[PDB]
């Protein structure tokens, strides 16, 4: 798992992107680059062992969708350090630091059914004064849970399903 | 010509990389300039894509990173016959005595 | 696009002739103390006998 060797690259590839107000390029160029580690035939690429400067190239080659020097940079200094399979997770990094530098969040919800779209207006303008950050809302249904509504904000959650106070009576005795 | 060029020095133990075609075989000999002196390295491994480690036959001090390596396409390959009596050689089979060069007809 | 992404991927794969080998074949990576590492056999088994050239045989034991 790549979560801590992609760090760095994140972080410079965003602070790159800011500098020349690219971030949405730079984007949909990592999500490009992600792509390209998935194929079936370049996932085996990447494992043998070929010099790093030629594995590079081979691997640009296969990518028309990156601009001249900087993501053909990016791919050169990872394939350098031997780490291109860590792409897919630079590319969820990035998404992070991005959301963060816009203040976004997005936050799940669910619930037994279907909200009303004002419950809907109201969870939004309530998380939207929780978090600083304008909230997207992606409700989902479930019924193990059976009244009441989950928010989950990242790491953070509000357990107000009723399920949920079942499990934490039946402890308390 | 000279199709290597070092990479690490560690000690007594240097890392070379070559082009991916031409990697020299194990217990080849390579050969480089450690300064106005000649040295020579005989491989010991050929590990990963390219690259092979190497052990040093001399003082490795002096030595950069960059060098070009030449790679003898044979291994250590000494001197014998009716030569090399009454002579001193080291491991390489040069003189070390000062009586100049041997005379061999056969390595 | 995400569809037509992995297709045009394995268009322009197909163009440059990257490939994987044969299950029954691969290629040695690496040498020493008479170890080596071949990297392809994905139908070797533990165990096996691989032919390597000069009519020798390797045991596939990791």
């Amino acid at each position: 798992e790549f979560i801590t060797v992609a760090r760095p690259y994140a972080k410079a590839a965003f602070d790159f992107a800011v500098e020349h107000q690219s971030v949405e390029r730079w984007q949909d160029m990592l999500a490009f680059a992600a792509e390209v580690t998935k194929n079936e035939q370049m996932a085996e690429l990447l494992s043998g062992a070929l010099a790093p400067e030629t594995l590079a190239e081979s691997f640009i080659a296969v990518a028309g969708e990156q601009l001249d020097e900087n993501g053909q940079n990016l791919i050169r200094v990872m394939a350098e350090n031997g780490r291109l399979n860590a792409l897919p997770d630079v590319l969820e990094q990035f998404i992070h630091l991005r959301a963060v530098s816009e203040a976004t969040a997005e936050v799940d919800v669910i619930s037994a059914a279907a909200l009303s779209e004002q419950q809907l207006a109201k969870i939004s303008a309530a998380m939207e004064k929780r978090l600083s950050r304008k909230v997207k809302l992606n409700a989902k249904i479930d019924k193990s849970v059976m009244a009441g509504v989950i928010i989950r904000a990242g790491d953070m959650v509000i357990d107000g399903s009723v399920r949920g106070r079942l499990e934490r009576l039946a402890d308390v005795l | 010509m000279a199709t290597g060029k070092i990479v690490q020095v560690i000690g007594a133990v240097v890392d070379v990389e070559f082009p991916q075609d031409a990697v020299p075989r194990v217990y080849d000999a390579l050969e480089v300039q450690n300064g106005n002196e000649r040295l020579v390295l005989e491989v010991q491994q050929q590990l990963g894509g390219g690259i092979v480690r190497t052990i040093a036959m001399g003082s490795s001090d002096g030595l950069r990173r960059g060098l070009d390596v030449k790679d003898l396409e044979h291994p250590i390959e000494v001197p014998v016959g009716k030569a090399t009596l009454g002579r001193i050689m080291n491991v390489l089979g040069e003189p070390v005595d000062m009586k100049g060069e041997i005379g061999e007809e056969e390595r | 696009n995400s569809t037509e992404i992995s297709e045009l991927i394995k268009q322009r794969i197909a163009q440059f002739n990257v490939v994987s080998e044969a299950h029954n074949e691969g290629t040695i990576v690496s040498v020493s103390d008479g170890v080596i590492r071949i990297h392809g056999l994905a139908d070797c088994m533990q165990g096996e006998m691989i032919s390597l050239p000069g009519n020798r045989y390797a045991i596939a034991l990791n």
